[PDB]
RNA sequence: UCCUAAGGGAAGGGGUAACCCCGGCAGAUAGCGCGAUCACGCGCAUCCCCGAAAGGGAAUCGGGUUAAGAUUUCCCGAGCC
RNA sequence: ACGGCCUGCCAACCCUGGAAACGGUUCAGCCGGAGGUAGGGUCCAGUGGCCGGAAGAGCACACGUCGCGCGGUGUCCGGUGCGCCCCCGGCGGCCCAUGAAAAUCCGGAGGACCGAGUACCGUUCACGCCCGGUCGUACUCAUAACCGCAUCAGGUCUCCAA
RNA sequence: ACAGUCGACUC
RNA sequence: CCGACUUUGUGAAAUGAAUUUUACUUAUUCCGUGGGUCGGAAGCGGGGCAUGCCCCUCCUUUUGGCUCCAAGGCCCGGUCUUACCGGGCCGAUCC
């Protein structure tokens, strides 16, 4: 055979990331003593779209905490951010939407956004358009706070991650209809080369494991191990079940 | 100290001094002014040039410029040029006009080495 | 005066920017600095065997003091010296063809050499720096020292005993004989440092060192044992 | 010519049997800079070079002229950086 | 080209003033107690008007001189438009797409440190002096100068356009 | 709300 | 994918005559900064219903403004010696 597409998108090639026009990483502060031990007052500035992302991004006109300058950070826009609003970062931080503060300092129930995981590493649960997570329970002999992701997993996170208070804008925007190869196309450019995205079954044998035959068809089953070797590893990954969702299974 | 970071120190350095010349003979001249001006072209298209606008047409060491063609052309001939421009001809060699301040008479010079 | 005033400046978590203070603890060293940072650490956290835990146990600054003062009297011989013995010995041989010299009486040094005395008996003294590296030339000379019964003593400083002797490192020093004018302030010091090292080798073999938590964590032990106990 | 974009080459470092391969990995980083020398003080961020005769761009217009050059390259005039 | 003066579009901005009996305005929108209509001003574009550049230039006629002569006259006045090209202004629309970076330049915040008045410290002003280097530059750009073994009905990116 | 001048075009 | 050996150290109990469990930080591995405030002990307030001796605090919530290169205080030290320069500290808790 030859080396199907599957296999092919890890060189980098063609199937890089178009980033020329994407307004850099957004992310919260860098954390420091300030804001571990108190409240650092930020202002927004503008609500800029950023493109190959849903979320809008909120550019922050810090102060710097030490030198004798202005920090623009960039957030995740929270729905509800405006600009001249004034967002606080830090552990004494008024629970407000907007504000980011430790898990130590949202009351349980509360939804968040733009989880740190590390503490410090700047957020990545709850980013992507419209998902938020709720801090379920605290655990205070261990330090630790569990949450409810958007994938309905629920995750121990270290009571000292900061998170946005809110949830990210952009919410229901996957709820409208594309109706159009063009508006596919026009979606797809800015995020990366993978689309169109061809059939395997309409391949011949030599490119992809479902290929050739006098008719359209797989063959063989669909579900393939998990060690399977790259490029055997198409199909349906270790599947614990197929077919339409129905019942308990389905939750 | 005050900053958390360490850039490194100034030290002090010393210039080279040799303890014997790299190269003891003193170089000589290569684009002097006998190579830097080769010979005066005498097409008419040029012999044209002489009368007309008051200008000396030379052909030029290829490796000159404009600063050693005004020099030369002051050394030797003992005159100046208000404004020279160079080309390098097709065939391979540069040709420079050289225009004389109008205090110089192109004439002249022309008579004086000997084009006309 | 009364112009002159106060402006107070509310070094605050918020309020104006903090001045020029020391940041010592934090600087980002060079990678040298760096690793010879943790070399000592983690030479403080692994448990020492006793073999090189006999070290870390030197001569007391007094006692020290005391014999190098007595090191000090028996310098071994200058380069600037050394030319005018050999050069006015010259002329004793040209005319009078025949040679007064007496024994010149000095210390001896070098691991070699002084491992060729202290195994013939010869080594009436010891002096071993604590801190060469590779530690492995001096592991051994407090042991046969030891058992050959010379006594022995793990000063501080091979710089310092390089300076005994002209040398940018000694590493080790012995004295063989000292003059009769100073007998009995030689076994003054003699039966001191006897009485620290070859008194004491034969229950500090056994000793592990080393194991010395850090400042947080022994903060932490303290913390704990409290609410255990 | 200068600047950068997609992107390319690279010093320290890591790999490689070697050719070669990796550039953010963070290393007293390649460059130090700025006032100052009649010297010294201050800062050092995210830190090299290459990459467009269609992207960004210090400044020029008119009238003449040669067999062949120029619209604005020469000539007369008038400017500009 | 360039320099001075004048005008000042469509937007934006300032001052007086206080709007319902609602008004102002667009092909369309839209705007107004967060201050409209109104009166009066500022600024901005300009490839706009006048003057300098500049009629001496260029063209067109008319002569008369042998030989880049010389002489003369004119180089005016309005009106138009769903008109074509280039540009600009400002609206409106489309986006799960929001549509490049940097050099260079300008502006501002703060005010460490600075000086005279028989004289000394500045001055981003006017005028004045000097210098401006290296390489390309002819020609074709096509049913004959490029590629297709050719002076091949093929192919090859553009600007002007009665 | 009338008079003077002008007006390239469309129905 | 998995087991064993290896880098691989430190010490504790429970079962067996080695097994699953655990705790340490220094090897290691991941993460973060322009290596910018860590750990401990102080002190400033506030809860007091054993005056305990423990807890909760670190002089920014505020309206799209600005915040740098310290004012100030004492102590040294030179200087006209009858008028002016260099510094020790505190402000900025100590280890
Ligand atoms: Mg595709
Ligand atoms: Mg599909
Ligand atoms: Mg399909
Ligand atoms: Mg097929
Ligand atoms: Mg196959
Ligand atoms: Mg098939
Ligand atoms: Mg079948
Ligand atoms: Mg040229
Ligand atoms: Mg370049
Ligand atoms: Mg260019
Ligand atoms: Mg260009
Ligand atoms: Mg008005
Ligand atoms: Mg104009
Ligand atoms: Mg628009
Ligand atoms: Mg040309
Ligand atoms: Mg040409
Ligand atoms: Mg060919």
């Amino acid at each position: 055979g030859r080396v199907i597409r599957a296999q092919r998108k890890g060189a980098g090639s063609v199937f890089k990331s178009h980033t020329h026009h994407r307004k850099g990483p957004a992310r919260f502060r860098s954390l420091d003593f300030g804001e571990r031990n108190g409240y650092l007052k930020g202002v927004v500035t503008d609500v800029i779209h950023d493109p190959g992302r849903g979320a809008p991004l909120a550019k922050v006109t810090f102060r710097h905490p030490f030198r004798y300058k202005h920090q623009k950070e960039l957030f995740v826009a929270a729905e509800g951010m405006y600009t001249g609003q004034f967002v606080y970062c830090g552990r004494r931080a008024t629970l407000s939407v907007g504000n980011v503060l430790p898990l130590r300092s949202v009351p349980e129930g509360g939804v968040i956004c733009n989880v740190e995981h590390h503490v410090g590493d700047r957020g990545v649960f709850a980013r992507a358009s419209g998902d938020y997570a709720i801090v379920i329970s605290h655990n205070p002999d261990n330090g630790t706070s569990r949450i409810k992701l958007p994938s309905g997993a629920k995750k121990i996170v270290p009571s000292s991650c900061r998170a946005m208070i809110g949830q990210v804008a952009g919410g229901g925007r996957t709820e409208k209809p594309m109706l159009k190869a063009g508006n596919a196309y026009h979606k797809y450019r800015v995020k990366r080369n993978s689309w169109p995205k061809v059939r395997g079954v309409a391949m011949n044998p030599v490119e992809h494991p479902h290929g050739g035959g006098n008719h359209q068809h797989i063959g063989h089953a669909s579900t393939v191990r998990r060690d399977a070797p790259p490029g055997q590893k198409v199909g349906l990954i270790a599947a614990r079940r197929t077919g339409r969702l129905r019942g308990q299974a389905a939750a | 100290r005050t900053s958390v970071t360490f850039h490194r120190p100034k030290t002090l350095s010393k210039a080279r001094d040799p303890k014997y010349p790299r190269i003891s003979t003193p170089g000589r001249n290569k684009l002097d002014q006998y190579q830097i001006l080769k010979y005066p072209l005498t097409t008419e298209s040029a012999m044209k040039k002489i009368e007309d606008n008051n200008t000396l047409v030379f052909i030029v060491d290829l490796k000159a410029d404009k600063k050693k063609i005004k020099a030369a052309v002051k050394k030797m001939y003992d005159i100046q040029a208000k404004k020279v421009n160079t080309l390098i001809r097709p065939d391979g060699k540069k040709k420079a006009y050289v225009k004389l301040t109008p205090d110089y008479d192109a004439l002249d010079v022309a008579n004086k080495i000997g084009i006309i | 005066n009364p112009l002159f005033e106060k402006r107070p400046k509310q070094f605050g978590i918020g309020g104006a920017l903090p001045p020029k203070k020391d940041l010592h603890r934090f600087v980002k060293w060079p990678k040298v600095v760096r690793i010879q940072r943790q070399r000592r650490i983690l030479k403080q956290r692994l448990k020492v065997p006793p073999a090189l835990h006999q070290f870390t146990r030197t001569l007391d600054k007094n006692l020290a003091t005391n014999l190098f003062k007595m090191l000090l009297k028996y310098r071994p011989e200058d380069k600037a010296a050394k030319k005018e013995r050999l050069l006015k010995r010259a002329q004793a041989e040209a005319e009078g063809k025949t040679v007064e010299a007496k024994k010149p009486i000095v210390v001896k040094y070098g691991l070699n050499h002084v491992t060729y005395l202290i195994e013939q008996s010869k080594a009436q003294l010891v002096v071993i720096a604590h801190d060469v590296d590779p530690i492995e030339l001096v592991v051994w000379l407090p042991a046969l020292c030891r058992k050959m019964e010379v006594p022995y003593c793990i000063v501080k400083g091979k710089s310092r005993l390089g300076s005994i002797v002209h040398k940018k490192t000694a590493s080790v020093l012995c004295l063989t004989t000292v003059k009769n004018e100073d007998k009995l302030e030689f076994s003054k010091i003699l039966e001191a440092i006897k009485a620290n090292f070859n008194d004491k080798f034969d229950e500090v073999r056994k000793k592990w060192g080393g194991g010395v938590m850090g400042s947080k964590s022994q903060a932490k032990t303290k913390a704990r044992e409290r609410l255990i106990a």
